[PDB]
């Protein structure tokens, strides 16, 4: 059935721009030559996501000499990045280069963000310490549709309505989740039997791990 | 001179 | 010898895996299809006294090849030296496993060969043929020196004493007692035959060779040097290569000690190559700390250096540990709510109270203790 | 790396022996690639600054300078060779031969040990020193 | 800074005068006695106090 | 009424064997006299804290001659890379003001 | 001039040479009476060693380039891990290379909330403290005044 609840909710359509690359170890008058080949250029994939993967971008190792804390702080907007339309994420496989440009297309009614934490180094499981600056009441994403598709959609401002965090070392951690009560305003934060009354200030403090967000 | 020992190493391994 | 034997059977039907498709390549037609090689029809003790010239000539060529002329090699191929060696002639004199093993094979071939010609020319009876047959396949490993060389042939040498003490104890009933008299050598045969299939193509190898014609952190950094003083221009990097190394050892030190590391004057590629050979020396750096660690732990042995060592690295990550949790307490807030410290208060005042417990005064000037 | 400087024939070896008068002159037999000798050399360079002056090292390769293979019995993939006014010293280190180091240690104190005796027993006269340790037990436990 | 080259000069070439005070400073006369003694015999205080 | 039953805990096992490891590898050049005070106080402190457990713990009992014939194989060792075989006890348990380590026993040795 | 020349004394046979199966690696016949026989023997014995191993090849190669291609996609190699950086890092001018100095010299502040709430607790545990009078304190200036008028 190419339309059931899960896809009516979560089921958004998003244009994938691929851009196939030359190898980086050529001559670059091959590599100029190689672009004449109409196979390293923006394809047609677009397809459908039912969450969105954003990447944090790498800790910033050293601790920056400002008073600031050693954990990194990056805003909402500056992950939500590689799918403005022009930002090009490099993407690499065995001997194979891409240019991954990703572009929405179709806002769903409640959008899922899978924020990429751990990540599996050359040794062990790095869970990734940045810390998402987000409004919880108000964000707007017809910047990050196409003109003709902007149209389509009347409204964009999403609510976050959903905040699942996850806490400790990747072995042994814990999960816990922020939940909008609606009806009222309250923010409840809940883990395994614990049910605390969380201060709707806090939770942009935590390592956000998924997202939900309603548009209203 | 540091280069060709860097050289000869990876040549080596 | 019995339960052995049945163990042996066991594990051969058990790690049986079926054969695997091939192209039916035959070695001795290719051979004939050479010039090299001729047909004909030989006695098999002629061709068995050929072979054993054969290889006796081929260790000779072998062991002249290395001008090895203090290592003579007898007929029954029981090569010894000739004078006290030196220790340069010592270490030219290591021929190797292969070569011994070989040597031994052609040894227990002109075993064989020789107990066959001795049948041959009449000396001995072919009940004395067969039952010499059945001792020198029973007893190879005390008449050639075998197992040395290859370990696991101590096996195969354990079935055949198994396999008679299988038919000595079968044939030995009734009005035969113990004796020298029993020839029965199917099966040490059979063993000895299975073994140089096994160990034929090694040697096969061994010969074709001879007459042809931890630390992570070191390479790492030998790694990125070379890359790096690649792309270098040739006319500057006589000093450049001392300098950017003492920059990426200041760059460990500084992720070691959670310090900001930023060098105005370094361009952004070069940082960039630094950032990234940092990084991946400080996760080998980490997980070569927590195995180090385990290891103590478990109770492995370890000299001082290596604890000294991970003391100072688990000392460095805990401490890197202990500002993240100090962080995470200013960034996060009490962790104690409001409501659980006032409660928390007034469980103490109240315990306090019940108590009468008069508070403890500032030290008094004039303490009397 | 390798920043210690290299000897690419015997002719560089046998003038960098009889070049330093005042200090031990130090010479790894080896290769770059065998790790061992990765060990030992960055071991050295942890140490090559602090023993300047009164001692001098030098890095020579067996493939590139063979010569000295048969008379120094340079049979293990490395050696350590102290000289001293164009005379070898013998280290005392209990492993059985006192001419050469032949192991790589992790901790650079013992070298500096090491090369410190040897300093001291060649300029006051003899030629063969002790370790001022034992090597025949690794110390582990 | 590099370790300074090892050497052996002579310990002392004249005696008395400051060089008295020297070990005054340190190395000056202790008890030097029943301090640096075993008493092969017997044992002082409890056997194995230490 | 009822038996108390006593014995050494693992973690208090663990640590004396941690000691005794500590002890050996941070011997490295001092002297055997400090070596055997070191085991001795070791000892000493676990057996007065433990005086009827370790009798009860047979484990621990083990783990105790165990270290003490490693305690003694450092110190030949040291006095000949060679394996003394029938090494004399002698040497070890007599006080040091007769020249000895002073070495306390806990194993059965027969003189 | 050889080894001797420094009137030297001694007082490939390498370990790294000798492997204890096959022994010391290097052929014994590398060089010798080679010649255009010599020549097609060889190229006969290697025919022959090819026509033995085809009986697998396919399967055999097969199996070795899955084997390798995945063990490279699993762990890189270093050199392979740090190459893009390597080649990003050839667009540097050269009056750059001179410039390298030695080693001798919106947003949220996490820092408020957790001021913010543990004021709040400091101030919810003060209220619940102006309930208990049985607490003692000093004048610190006027006990260190009489510490003062106390010295000798
Ligand atoms: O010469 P060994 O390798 O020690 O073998 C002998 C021998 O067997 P061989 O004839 O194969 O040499 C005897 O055999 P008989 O001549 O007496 O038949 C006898 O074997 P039995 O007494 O079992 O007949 C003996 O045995 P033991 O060592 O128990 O005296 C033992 O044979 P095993 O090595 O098979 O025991």
């Amino acid at each position: 059935k190419k339309k059931t609840i899960v896809t009516d909710v979560f089921q958004g359509s998003m244009r994938i721009f691929t851009k196939k690359l030359p190898h980086p170890d050529l001559p670059a008058e091959e590599k100029e030559q190689l672009l004449h080949n109409d196979e390293y250029q923006e394809t047609m994939v677009e397809s459908t996501f039912m969450y969105l993967t954003l990447d944090l971008p790498t800790a910033p190792l050293y601790k920056d000499e400002k008073e600031q804390l050693i954990i990194p702080q990056v805003p909402l907007f500056n992950i939500l990045a590689k799918f403005n339309g022009i930002t090009e994420k490099e993407y690499k496989t065995y001997k194979e280069n891409f240019l991954k440009r990703f572009q929405l297309t179709k806002l769903p009614p409640y959008l899922i963000f899978c924020i990429k934490r751990f990540t599996k180094n050359n040794f062990f499981v790095e869970k990734n310490p940045t810390i998402v600056n987000f409004p919880i009441t108000n964000v707007d994403l017809r910047e990050y549709l196409s003109e003709e598709v902007q149209a389509v959609h009347k409204n964009t401002t999403y609510d976050l309505i959903a905040n699942i965090v996850h806490d400790g070392k990747p072995s042994e951690g814990s999960y816990r989740i922020h939940v909008l009560h609606h009806g009222t305003g309250k923010w409840y934060e809940l883990q395994d039997l614990q049910v605390t009354d969380i201060l709707p200030q806090m939770i942009t403090l935590s390592e956000a791990y998924i997202q939900i967000w309603k548009r209203r | 001179d540091i280069e060709s020992s860097l050289k000869q190493l990876a040549e080596r391994r | 010898s019995y339960q052995k034997l049945l163990k042996y059977y066991v594990l051969n039907a058990l790690k049986h895996r079926p054969p695997k498709a091939q192209k039916k390549r035959y070695l001795f037609r290719s051979f004939k299809a050479t010039k090299f090689f001729q047909s004909t029809k030989l006695d098999w003790v002629e061709v068995g006294l050929q072979v054993c010239r054969q290889g006796y000539n081929m260790l000779n060529l072998l062991i002249h090849r290395k001008n090895l002329n203090y290592l003579h090699l007898d007929y029954n191929f029981n090569l010894k030296p000739v004078k006290t060696l030196t220790t340069k002639e010592r270490k030219k004199s290591r021929f190797g496993n292969a070569f011994h093993l070989c040597r031994e094979v052609l040894r227990l071939t002109k075993l064989v060969v020789d107990s066959h010609v001795q049948y041959r020319l009449g000396n001995v009876d072919a009940f004395q043929l067969a039952d010499g047959l059945q001792y020198i396949f029973a007893h190879v490993g005390q008449l050639t020196g075998m197992y040395r060389y290859k370990y696991k042939l101590m096996r195969q040498i354990r079935m055949c004493k198994d396999l008679k003490h299988l038919i000595y104890y079968r044939f030995n009933t009734g009005p035969v007692g113990k004796g020298p008299g029993c020839g029965f050598w199917a099966a040490g045969w059979r063993v000895w035959l299975f073994f140089m299939r096994g160990i034929t193509p090694l040697l096969e190898r061994w010969l074709g060779n001879l007459l042809a014609r931890s630390h992570f952190d070191l390479e790492l950094r030998a790694a990125v040097m070379h890359d790096i003083l690649d792309m270098m221009p040739e006319g500057i990097k006589q000093n450049k290569a001392r300098t950017i190394l003492q920059h990426l050892s200041e760059a460990w030190r500084c992720w070691k000690a959670n310090i900001p590391w930023k060098v105005p004057g370094l361009p952004t590629p070069i940082e960039n190559m630094i950032l990234r050979y940092v990084k991946a020396k400080a996760d080998w750096w980490t997980n070569t700390a927590h195995y180090n660690r385990e290891r103590i732990r478990r109770g492995a042995t370890v000299d001082k250096t290596v604890c000294k060592k991970n003391l100072g690295r688990l000392t460095r990550l805990y401490l890197k540990a202990e500002q993240e949790r100090q962080h995470n307490y200013l960034k996060d807030g009490p962790y104690i709510t409001a409501e659980e410290a006032v409660a928390v208060y007034t469980t103490t005042v109240h315990w306090l109270e019940s108590r009468r417990f008069s508070p403890i005064p500032f030290p008094p000037l004039s303490y009397k203790h | 790396s390798y920043m210690l400087p290299h000897l690419h024939n015997g002719w560089q070896v046998d003038q960098a022996i009889l070049s330093e008068e005042d200090r031990v002159v130090v010479i790894r037999f080896g290769h770059d690639w065998d790790p061992t000798c990765m060990k030992m050399d960055e071991v050295l360079y942890s140490i090559a600054e602090k023993v300047k002056n009164f001692a001098v090292i030098y890095l020579v390769d067996i493939t590139e300078v063979p010569d000295f293979n048969k008379m120094y019995e340079l049979y293990d993939p490395c050696t350590v060779m102290f000289f001293f006014r164009n005379k070898h010293i013998m280290i005392d280190l209990g492993t059985g031969n006192n001419n050469k180091i032949n192991w790589a240690m992790e901790d650079k104190q013992e070298m500096v040990d090491i090369i410190e005796t040897v300093y001291r027993g060649a300029r006051k006269g003899r030629g063969l020193v002790v370790s001022p340790k034992d090597y025949s037990t690794k110390y582990r436990y | 800074k590099p370790l300074p080259a090892p050497l052996d000069g002579q310990r002392k070439k004249r005696g008395g005068r400051r060089y008295r005070k020297m070990k005054e400073r340190l190395g000056l006369t202790e008890i030097r006695k029943q301090a640096n003694r075993m008493s092969f015999g017997e044992i002082e205080e409890d056997a194995y106090q230490e | 009424t009822a038996q108390c039953f006593l014995r050494v805990d693992d973690e208090s096992m663990q640590r004396f064997h941690n000691r005794v490891r500590q002890i050996l590898m941070a011997s490295g050049s001092t002297t055997f006299t400090k070596i055997v005070n070191k085991w001795n106080t070791a000892l000493i402190g676990l057996m007065t804290y433990f005086r009827e457990a370790v009798v009860n713990t047979q484990e621990l009992l083990d783990l105790l001659v165990k270290c003490e014939n490693k305690i003694q194989t450092r110190i030949k060792i040291g006095l000949n890379s060679k394996m003394p075989s029938r090494f004399p006890p002698v040497v070890f348990y007599t006080p040091k003001e007769l020249g000895g380590l002073g070495m306390l026993s806990m194993g059965h040795v027969l003189i | 001039v050889p080894g001797l020349g420094r009137g030297a004394t001694g007082f490939d046979l390498n370990d790294t040479n000798y492997d204890e199966f096959n022994g010391y690696a290097g052929s014994l016949f590398s060089s010798g009476p080679y010649e255009k026989d010599d020549e097609e023997a060889d190229a006969i014995y290697a025919a022959l060693d090819k026509r033995m191993d085809e009986r697998r090849k396919e399967r055999r190669e097969q199996r070795e380039k899955e084997e390798i291609e995945k063990y490279r996609m699993e762990r890189p190699k270093i050199q392979q891990q740090f190459s893009d950086l390597k080649r990003k890092l050839a667009e540097v001018t050269e009056e750059e290379w001179l410039s390298i100095p030695e080693v001798g010299d919106g947003e949220l502040d996490m820092r408020k909330i957790g001021q913010a709430r543990n004021t709040l607790m400091d101030m919810r545990l003060s209220q619940v403290s102006d309930s208990v009078s049985g607490q003692t304190v000093v004048d610190p200036k006027g006990y260190l005044t009489d510490l003062n008028s106390m010295i000798p």
